[PDB]
RNA sequence: UGGAGGUAAAGCUACUGAAUGUAUGAUGGCGCCGGCGUACUGAAUACAAUUAAACUCUGAAUGCCAUUUAUUUUA
RNA sequence: CGGUCGCCUCCUAAAAGGUAACGGAGGCGUACAAAGGUACCUUCAGUACGGUUGGAAAUCGUAUGUAGAGUGUAAUGGUGU
RNA sequence: UUUGGUGCCCAUGUCGCUGUGGAAACACCUGGUUCCAUUUCGAACCCAGCAGUUAAGCACAGUGGAGCCGAAUGUAGCUGCAGUGAGAAUAGGAAAGCACCAAGC
């Protein structure tokens, strides 16, 4: 029957901010296109890239992008961009 | 917990990525390294891990001051035309034999 | 009956025992062990009874090993009550099993005692259970 | 729910110039800095006004 | 800035001995009525 | 000058004895460090003074505090308020300080039967608590009441103990 | 073909909270004169082995981002 | 009636991203004249040994140990020159 | 080759254990007056010199002791009775490798 069955408490959630990979490896990339979001610091940047305030990765040379692979238990990701050349 | 040589080495390791990571403008690097008896300097060029030349007492030269080490070198990096470097100070401080170098290298025309 | 003492979660979710077993697949300290055929959820209710019925007729000449531990719990939201408002609250504790896993293994005791207990453990479980030796 | 914003201007030219955070309780001398300013075309001293 | 003691003789006029690396300057040459070398059970 | 006489005597004396090759494997203090306890800070009685008044009338150098390095909550402690004090020193004064604690503090203890617990650590290094308050020359009396004395700490260059034994019985250490 | 990921599964001396047997038993409690036997509870350690949405030393396939060859639409 | 109405962290969310329920769990409506900037110097916590106050635990030296230390906070990620 | 210096690689490059060697050098070392220096002190930084040094750092040779990587087969998972391929662990491996400058063979 009828009861005041409640207490809920808690139903509270934040709206999700989208992250992650926002580009690939092959594509030419002018300047200041983002490359990669992240909250921490999971890619580190390599050459001819910028960090900023958010640490948020951008580029600053043309060129084609790529990742490389490092670190103490070769888990480290780093994201590099090279000139345009043959 | 150290034994006053690998704190040097730490120290140039810290300076080395420094300038590695800052640079957006390519320009070669000089580095000094100071030891017990004397001095030598390198003059390395990035984006290709390589090494141009060097000197230092080494040469036939006297020990440490010792500041024309810091100008025939100079002179070699004009000759291959090389006038904006970057001074390093390997795991050093910039003072002493080391300030001596950079205004040996300063005085016959290089820019840093 | 046999419960953990604390959790940092106080209702979780529930999980699937399809598939094959994964750990416990074979036996490690007793001699005759009593696997499943079947994966389901057995309360600790159940394991107190099998373990009770197996000392009765064990005697203080054998022994036995349990192999799981009821590491969930479940809900059970009160009675008459409309859907909704949240979860309910726990009241039981269990352990998954899935199939092709012992349950509960003895040594040390006569071939027709050991086969007599595990035997009478074994219908007080709601699963279809199996003899076995140990792998040698 | 505190207000904590303070206006700062010059001295010498007479604008409400910047805005900052500031505690009171915190500190209780008041803050003066050195800042340039967008209508002398120099950098002069700054303090509060309230 | 602090106390700028020197080279001072420290003396033991119950053994008749000098010594000095460093001690009060204040009073040169102080005296000590027992010190190591004039204690017997401090040898053995 | 006892540095002279261990460098030119002790020093080849223990080397003909530990026969061996070369000079510095010959152990070697390295260090002189003087350690304060203080409590009275938490206390509110002269804030430290006390410590460096002391420190100030003993050593022929100038006195440094240390502080707490740990949140420590059984009085009130956390990061800071100077506790303690600290000196570490070089060259003469360590030979100064260990003729002094060899010839005029040590035997002037009321009951002394030598210091000896096997304090070694098995690393060469040996520790040596002075209990007395007030037991130097140069340290007057009518200072300060508060209990405390003196923590002092003798480390060689090596890591045995049985060298670093040897060389401070060879340097007249009162065993 | 290149690349990112962190789930499916698998593992728990690779941390995180749960615990099973044995070897050591700390620390206890009981009894007993700082100390003692402990039909006993037992942290930490070595050995055999457990479970997970909020544990991960590790870790798929599929899908997704774009480039390559070829076909096709004019979206 | 009871609970909630904005924003943030993880899972639910099925390795792009995103996804709901009066789902599971927690926080926020600030603080910093320095914890911002820069130059330079320096590196875990704990544990053990040894020494006067000094006991589990103050402090000091050494050694060890691969983050259980810290990061103005809720959580996550990141961070061992 | 050795030998110091340093760059990317960062454990199959680690932690150690035992012997071997220092000409040129790197380091220990000799001292704090000159520049510089400690919350203090030539401990570290820095000066100016090379009496001694194989001890240590350092490099060789060994050491599979610890730590690390991990073969083949089989298997768990999934994509349409066949492809797909894990993890743990096993036999094994490993005492770094690739360039550059300078001295001297």
């Amino acid at each position: 029957s009828k009861k005041g069955v409640g207490s809920t408490k808690n139903g509270r959630d934040s709206h999700a901010k989208r992250l992650g990979a926002k580009k690939a490896d092959g594509q030419m990339i002018r300047t200041g296109q983002i490359i990669y979001r992240q909250r921490g610091t999971r890619v580190y940047p390599g050459v001819n890239v910028g960090l900023g305030s958010d640490d948020t990765l951008f580029a600053l040379s043309d060129g084609l992008v790529k990742y490389q692979k490092f670190g103490p238990k070769q888990g480290k990701t780093r994201v590099s961009v090279v000139k345009h050349k043959l | 917990m150290k034994t006053r040589t690998e704190q040097r080495r730490l120290r140039h390791k810290r300076i080395v990525k420094k300038i590695r990571a800052t640079n957006h403008d390519n320009r070669v690097v000089l580095m000094v390294i100071k030891s017990l008896n004397h001095i030598s300097v390198q003059a390395w060029d990035f984006s290709q891990n390589i090494v141009l030349a060097s000197s230092s007492s080494l040469a036939l030269k006297l020990k440490n001051n010792a500041k024309l080490v810091g100008q025939d070198i100079a002179d070699k990096l004009v000759k291959l035309k090389l006038t904006n470097v970057v001074f390093d100070t390997g795991g050093s401080k910039y003072h002493g034999r080391i300030a001596a170098l950079a205004e040996a290298a300063r005085e016959r025309g290089l820019n840093f | 009956m046999l419960q953990p003492k604390r959790t940092k979660y106080r209702k979780p979710h529930n999980v699937s025992y399809e598939g094959k077993a994964k750990g416990n697949s074979y036996v490690a300290f007793g001699e005759y062990g009593l696997v499943a055929t079947k994966g389901n959820w057995i309360d600790a209710r159940a394991i107190e009874s099998a373990r009770i019925a197996i000392s009765k007729c064990l005697g203080k000449t054998g022994k036995m090993w349990i192999r799981i531990f009821p590491h969930m719990s479940k809900t059970k939201k009160p009675l008459e009550v409309r859907m909704g408002s949240g979860k309910g609250n726990p009241e039981f504790w269990v352990a998954v099993v899935k199939q092709g896993t012992v349950m509960f293994e003895v040594a040390n005791i006569p071939e027709s005692q050991m086969i007599k207990a595990l035997t009478r453990a074994g219908h007080k479980l709601p699963v279809t259970w199996k003899i076995l030796k140990r792998e040698e | 729910a505190v207000k904590r914003s303070t206006r700062l201007g010059c001295n010498d030219c007479r604008e409400i110039n910047y805005l900052t955070f500031k505690n009171v309780k915190k500190n209780p001398e008041k803050l003066a800095l050195n800042k340039f300013c967008s209508r002398c075309r120099k950098v002069v001293v700054h303090k509060e006004v309230k | 800035f602090h106390f700028p003691s020197q080279s001072v003789s420290f003396k033991c006029a119950s053994c008749s001995n000098s010594f000095t690396i460093e001690s009060t300057l204040k009073q040169k040459e102080i005296t000590i009525d027992i010190c190591g070398k004039c204690h017997p059970f401090y040898i053995g | 000058n006892l540095k002279a006489h261990y460098q030119k005597t002790i020093a080849k004396e223990l080397q003909k004895s530990f026969a061996f090759s070369s000079i510095m494997q010959v152990p070697r203090l390295e260090k002189i460090v003087i350690n304060m306890g203080v409590g009275d800070a938490i206390r509110d009685s002269k804030f430290l003074e006390s410590a460096l008044n002391e420190l100030h009338l003993i050593s022929g150098q100038k006195p440094v505090a240390t502080k707490a390095k740990n949140a420590i909550s059984t009085y009130k402690l956390r990061a800071g308020q100077l506790i303690g004090c600290k000196v570490t020193l070089r060259g003469e004064r360590m030979w100064a300080f260990l003729e002094k604690l060899i010839y005029v503090a040590l035997p002037r203890v009321r009951d002394f039967r030598g210091l000896s617990l096997k304090s070694f650590d098995g690393r060469g290094n040996y520790t040596i608590g002075i209990k007395e308050q007030i037991i130097f020359p140069e340290i007057v009396y009518d200072d300060i009441k508060r209990i405390r004395g003196f923590d002092v700490t003798l480390v060689t260059s090596t890591n045995k103990d049985s060298e670093a034994l040897a060389l401070l019985r060879a340097l007249n250490l009162p065993l």
